[PDB]
């Protein structure tokens, strides 16, 4: 699998969430709040009530959606599931990575955990189900450790709901495969395979002895389970929709629900005609967490596709209950902020510049090359603007775009990184008083994201990348190898691990110098009428309007201002059946000539006058 | 953007195309997952069998248009 | 008032008497051929060529014997420097080229009777077809529907099968993952995804393609499939549409355009046509009636007890009328 160089442009801190939380985790002992982030950033949050600013931390590891975290050892110790395949191990009190397993094949999904046992499980897509002792993973003895990765078989389809009763006796998965899998972790035994949903699983419940389960799948409907019946007990249809996230009480006699049609509801297991609307929350339930300080539960945190996390009272269900739909709360107790997510980008003609439409429509400029904004055109019309800011000129792509993580991730292949052959000039750097070169964008790029690493001694002499820029380097199926900052390029252990992961494509540039050739074009050229059998030589690089003056030598069968001339009167390089403009780029031809309902190898037309 | 090709055991591919991509870069982009030649390979969309002279924008095939691959029987 | 007449061959023009010959027991094609020659427009073209050649045969004082198809073939190799050769070549891309290439003819022909929003020819109201891809994201399950037309189905088969099987495996539902994973708009990152195509508008005539070949990557060439795979002589299929109104038509086979041949480089072309009731056998110049019950078994071969394989490749459903 080849290696592709990415960096993210943000700011040195990303103090709110920029796209939406997957998953949430409540600390009652220190009131502390965990949200896991489709930025790939886990923050953690005070839940006091009474401060300006809850944000404490943030946790920032992982390059994909983190899908699930799990808050274990009797107080603080996270561990997280992502779509970077990866899950991995945290010190909750300071706040750290300490381990990374990648055993996962592909994006980790959901988690589960047994309290007592100190157990925790990880599934995803990879149809493998791991378990793990967090006592073991949290160790730093290494004593004739010699770890055993245990895994559990069975899952045809791809997972996507994990859950383990609190004694660890019991463990079911949820997937596609719409049937639900039970084994037990103490002996990796088959158990069961419950058959009855209609659709996906994607949320799962135990009670505490693991006796009865709770499931929630994209058929719309709750389903409660006795594996001692070994079948299935119930079914509520709450949701005119998927449900997605589930949450029970202590007593699991009320079970809270939530999915697409965003309505939050509390229903009575014991007597499904008691149905209270908790709320309609301002996008589709992505994940819930009970705040169990007390039986019944006084509150409900909501997590959804938006990066706003919210929190609903749930302190008056005894009231409305023996009285009188009207749902419970219309505004929240508490509001943990949001970013802004950027949903819509548009690259420029100009291959250095990119456009931007965000969740609140805010539209920005942005420069690729320099990885940094450029202006805020703020709520604009995207398409409009796009348009208006219309470049006649041709470069090719040399670099790929996503927004997964709300932010601009810009990413780097081995193929085209280097393809974009263009004049400093035109690309706006003036170097008074010699003459203008033609720079390769990607090339420059390679060499000021690097540019602190000593290996390449110095910068690309053109530009800098704001020295906080994360530099990821990554497989481009999936396993993240090695994330660090620009600026951390110096230290001599992240020099070193630079050393160990920096594919040798990058390599040839950076640090050897050895800068690539160009990947010459060519076009047919013959009189329109007449005149007195093969493409010439050329090259992208090249003026194209110059190529029309040699044209003028072989009529004529110091020189070269004589040859400028010409152009007033001669050359004439018609193309496509269309005039073309001197101060045209031969790369721009290929973007109108050819592209017009016509084969890669216009012919170009001439004519005395 | 994403389009997707119909592969001969009706495996669905997925292929990173842009509008001016030509067909005979498509066909390099198949090669890539299923190793089969574009000299062998004959694409089908919409009913009509796609030229290697001309692009994507050109047939108007835009994201989650489905491709059929297909090869060759030849007789005489 | 009907004749049997086989084509000559050319040398490597075996696919292209098959396909004309498929084509010539396709009535509505015919007949729209028929009443294409009566205008006489008098420019030369394949459209025209073609006109000539079926007019040729419809109306020869005998009722047996063989045509060569000289004038029509010199079109072909005037138009197409692909056919322009001696070489075999794929019934399949010369039936899609000729097809297309008619159907271009007559758009320039509405488009020209205007000069003194798209419409659509006879050719498109005979095999044309359409599809609805649906795209479903596991992650928002946000459907994605998207319409395609289509002037033929290539399916692709399995052994010791029936087209109707996988016929229907080809509108099952796909999970595209891993490696294949669906670029989702609302979830803008790859999702595992669901992937369905289903007919939402059902053709005159629905001809059939079977994917008969397997590319060995680490051989680095491809194989033919010799497959057993029986074709029922009817088929029913249903409509999903606006499901304001809804179809449950019936289809009768009426040809088979045969490929013969152990590999996939070389070969053979033959066709069977239904005609008033009996199977006709066209072999560039020989026509001969074969019983009805040898058509299934040979085509789609068992196990490999067979002479150079000879199995149906290009199947035409005629719309019961
Ligand atoms: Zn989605």
């Amino acid at each position: 699998r080849k290696v592709q160089v990415s960096y993210v442009i943000r700011d040195e801190v990303e103090k709110y969430n920029r796209n939406g939380v997957n998953a949430l985790q409540l600390d009652p002992a220190l009131n502390r709040l965990f949200t896991a982030g489709r930025d790939s950033i886990i923050r953690i949050w005070s839940v006091n009530q009474h401060k300006q600013d809850p944000y404490i931390a943030s946790m920032e590891h992982h390059t994909d959606w983190v899908n699930d975290i799990v808050l274990c050892c009797n107080g603080k110790t996270l561990i997280s599931a992502s779509s970077d395949t990866t899950v991995k191990v945290w010190n909750a009190h300071k706040g750290f990575c300490m381990s990374t397993l990648r055993t996962h094949k592909d994006y980790v999904k959901a988690l589960a955990y047994a309290k007592d046992k100190e157990l925790v499980a990880s599934a995803g897509l990879d149809r493998q189900i791991f378990l793990w002792d967090v006592n073991t993973l949290t160790a730093l003895t290494a004593s004739n450790n010699t770890v055993t990765t245990s895994s559990l078989s069975g899952n045809k389809d791809s997972i996507y709901s994990l859950a383990m009763n609190q004694l660890g006796t019991i463990i079911v998965s949820g997937s596609t495969e719409k049937v639900l899998r039970v084994w037990d972790p103490r002996t990796c035994a088959k158990l069961m395979k419950l058959k009855g949903h209609t659709d996906n699983v994607k949320a799962l419940l135990l009670n505490r002895d693991g006796t009865q389960c709770l499931s929630g799948s994209s058929d719309g409907t709750i389903r409660l389970w006795s594996l001692g019946q070994q079948r299935c007990i119930a079914t509520y249809r709450v949701h005119d929709e998927g449900v997605w996230a589930l949450q029970v009480n202590d007593a699991f006699t009320h079970v809270y629900s939530g999915g697409r049609d965003r309505k939050i509801y509390c229903t009575d297991l014991r007597n499904p005609d008691i149905r209270v609307l908790i709320c309609e929350e301002k996008a589709p339930v992505l994940k819930m967490e009970l705040d169990r300080s007390a039986d019944p539960p006084p509150a409900i945190w909501v997590a959804t596709t938006k990066s706003t996390v919210n929190k609903w009272t749930l302190k008056g269900i005894h009231n409305f209950r023996a009285s009188g739909i009207t749902p419970l709360c219309t505004q929240p107790d508490q509001v943990i902020k949001g970013g802004a997510s950027i949903i819509q980008c548009h690259i420029l003609n100009d291959k250095r510049h990119i456009l931007t439409k965000d969740t609140n429509n805010n539209v920005a400029y942005w420069d690729v090359l320099k990885a940094c904004k450029v202006e805020d055109l703020g709520k604009v019309d995207f398409e409009d603007e796009i348009k208006k800011r219309f470049k006649m000129v041709y470069v090719p792509n040399w670099f790929s775009v996503d927004l997964k993580t709300g932010m601009l991730t810009i990413t780097l292949d081995e193929s085209d990184c280097f393809a974009a052959w263009v004049s400093a000039k035109d690309a706006g750097f003036s170097s008074p008083d010699g003459s203008d070169p033609k720079l390769n964008l990607g090339g420059l790029l390679l060499q000021a994201l690097l540019e602190y690493w000593p290996r390449t001694h110095k910068g690309n002499g053109y530009f800098q990348v704001p020295p906080h820029t994360p530099v990821i380097f990554g497989e481009a199926g999936g396993r993240t190898l090695f994330r660090l900052l620009c600026r951390d390029s110096g230290g001599e252990t992240e020099s070193m691990l630079l050393n160990e992961t920096v594919p040798q494509w990058v390599i040839d540039i950076t640090v050897d110098k050895n800068m690539p050739k160009f990947x010459x074009x060519x076009x047919x050229x013959x009189x329109x009428x007449x005149x007195x059998x093969x493409x010439x030589x050329x090259x992208x690089x090249x003026x194209x309007x110059x190529x029309x003056x040699x044209x003028x030598x072989x009529x004529x069968x110091x020189x070269x201002x004589x040859x400028x001339x010409x152009x007033x009167x001669x050359x004439x390089x018609x193309x496509x059946x269309x005039x073309x403009x001197x101060x045209x780029x031969x790369x721009x031809x290929x973007x109108x000539x050819x592209x017009x309902x016509x084969x890669x190898x216009x012919x170009x037309x001439x004519x005395x006058x | 953007m994403q389009i997707f090709v119909k592969t001969l055991t009706g495996k669905t591919i997925t292929l990173e195309v842009e509008p001016s991509d030509t067909i005979e870069n498509v066909k390099a982009k198949i090669q890539d997952k299923e190793g089969i030649p574009p000299d062998q390979q004959r694409l089908i969309f919409a009913g009509k069998q796609l030229e290697d002279g001309r692009t994507l924008s050109d047939y108007n095939i835009q994201k989650e248009s489905t491709l059929h691959l297909v090869l060759r029987l030849r007789g005489g | 008032n009907e004749h049997y007449f086989g084509l000559v061959n050319f040398g490597n023009t075996c696919y292209c008497n098959s396909v004309l010959q498929a084509l010539y027991f396709c009535r509505p094609f015919r007949e729209n051929v028929l009443a294409y020659k009566a205008q006489q427009k008098k420019k030369e073209n394949l459209l025209t060529c073609l006109a000539d050649l079926f007019h040729s045969i419809a109306t020869q004082k005998k009722k047996v014997g063989v045509i060569p198809p000289k004038k029509f073939i010199s079109r072909l190799r005037k138009e197409n420097d692909l056919f322009d050769n001696y070489m075999q070549q794929d019934a399949h891309e010369f039936l899609n080229y000729l097809l297309n290439t008619i159907a271009d003819i007559l758009q320039e022909e509405k488009k020209q009777e205007k000069q003194n929003k798209p419409e659509l020819t006879w050719v498109h109201e005979i095999f044309q077809g359409t599809l609805t891809n649906e795209t479903r994201c596991l992650n928002c399950e946000t459907v994605s529907s998207k319409d395609e037309d289509f002037l033929d189905l290539s399916v692709d088969v399995e052994q010791n099968t029936s087209i109707t099987h996988c016929l229907r495996d080809f509108s099952n539902t796909e999970t595209l993952c891993s490696e294949q994973k669906y670029y989702c708009e609302t979830c803008c990152s790859k999702q595992e995804a669901q992937k369905r195509m289903r007919v939402k508008k059902l053709p005159m005539i629905l001809a059939l393609h079977l994917k008969r070949f397997k590319y060995m990557e680490q051989l680095h060439r491809y194989t033919k499939l010799s497959y057993r795979v029986v074709f029922p002589l009817e088929l029913r299929l249903f409509n999903t549409s606006s499901d304001a109104v809804n179809l449950d038509r019936m289809y009768d086979l009426v040809a088979v355009v045969v490929h013969c041949g152990s590999g996939p480089n070389r070969g053979h072309y033959i066709t069977i046509v239904k005609s008033h009731g009996f199977w006709l056998l066209f072999d560039d110049d020989i026509v001969e009636k074969i019983d009805a019950q040898a058509i299934e078994e040979f085509y789609g071969l068992t196990s490999d007890i067979s002479k150079n394989s000879e199995s149906g490749y290009i199947l035409f459903y005629q719309s019961r009328e």
